[PDB]
């Protein structure tokens, strides 16, 4: 009764970093020496836990949130992080416990003349708290002035696109991330090892 | 209501060059990502350059860096790329691209390069 991962891993489309998303894992076997020891996986750091030991642990439910983001921004998928994307789109916490897996996807989610679907939010009142989602597209009030829902001086759209074009250098070129996250509850661990 | 509208294309010899304009209506061009690319018969659409929004960092194709430099004229509402040293094989039809909700793209304006005698 194997976890869905590949449903995470091998989606055809992946979401904006803003708009993230969320698959919660229970309930099933999860052979995590299998993806850590995959080399198609340039990026695969956990924090507060042993990806060696991932196999030895149960936990109530795993949490798999998945996103694109550009190559010179896959550090800022960790703990301590600032930046556009850990600020903006998306945050983890200063305690994390989980891993963080990311790969080139230039492949896959590049596009001639640039795929345009890829998003991340530019401006924002407050830096996200951890694990915060915000799809919201409210004006942005740069300056002194309030906006009124209207785009104008000091007054912006707040999403940008990546414009993912397959020539980009590395650091422009798309990155799939997915975090993973273990919880442990007072209710049963269903998610374990081999 | 949006639109896009390139200009300063034109015939130059090898080792000129050019200024292509990119003046956009119905949107201020600081506050969006700009992309420029190039098309030459029989070739794929060439990614060439690139500006962030709200910002002045740049970023070029190897086969122009150096050569190629974007600006912005707030004022005139309006996008320049400075092609200098210009070669044959810089020849292509040569677009700017801005993402607004969804793509905009000028029409596109000629650059052709010669070299050789008159006479
Ligand atoms: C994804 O697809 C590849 C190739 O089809 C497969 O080997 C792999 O097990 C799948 N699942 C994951 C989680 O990578």
């Amino acid at each position: 009764n194997l976890c869905p991962f590949g449903e995470v891993f091998n989606a055809t489309r992946f979401a904006s970093v803003y708009a993230w998303n969320r698959k919660r894992i229970s309930n099933c076997v999860a052979d995590y020496s299998v993806l850590y020891n995959s080399a198609s996986f340039s990026t695969f750091k956990c924090y507060g836990v042993s990806p060696t030991k991932l196999n030895d642990l149960c936990f109530t439910n795993v949490y798999a949130d998945s996103f694109v983001i550009r190559g010179d921004e896959v550090r800022q998928i960790a703990p301590g992080q600032t930046g556009k994307i850990a600020d903006y789109n998306y945050k983890l916490p200063d305690d994390f416990t989980g891993c963080v897996i990311a790969w080139n996807s230039n492949n896959l989610d590049s596009k001639v003349g640039g795929n345009y679907n890829y998003l991340y939010r530019l401006f924002r009142k407050s830096n996200l708290k951890p694990f915060e989602r915000d799809i919201s597209t409210e004006i942005y009030q740069a300056g002194s002035t309030p906006c009124n829902g209207v785009e104008g001086f000091n007054c912006y759209f707040p999403l940008q696109s990546y414009g993912f074009q397959p020539t980009n250098g590395v650091g422009y070129q798309p990155y799939r991330v997915v975090v993973l996250s273990f919880e442990l509850l007072h209710a049963p661990a269903t998610v374990c090892g081999p | 209501q949006v639109q896009l509208v390139e200009s300063g294309g034109g015939l130059v010899q090898a080792g000129g060059s050019l200024r292509l304009s990119c003046a956009a209506s119905g949107f201020p061009v600081y506050s969006w990502n700009m992309w420029w690319y190039r098309q030459a018969p029989g070739k794929e659409r060439e990614w060439v350059a690139a500006i962030e929004s709200h910002g002045d960092s740049t970023r070029y194709a190897d086969s122009v860096k150096g050569r190629f430099t974007i600006s912005r004229d707030n004022a005139k509402n309006t996008v320049y790329l400075q092609m200098n040293s210009l070669k044959p094989e810089d020849t292509a039809v040569y677009y700017c691209y801005v993402w607004v909700g969804h793509t905009y793209y000028g029409q596109g304006t000629q650059v052709t390069v010669s070299a050789g005698r008159a006479g």
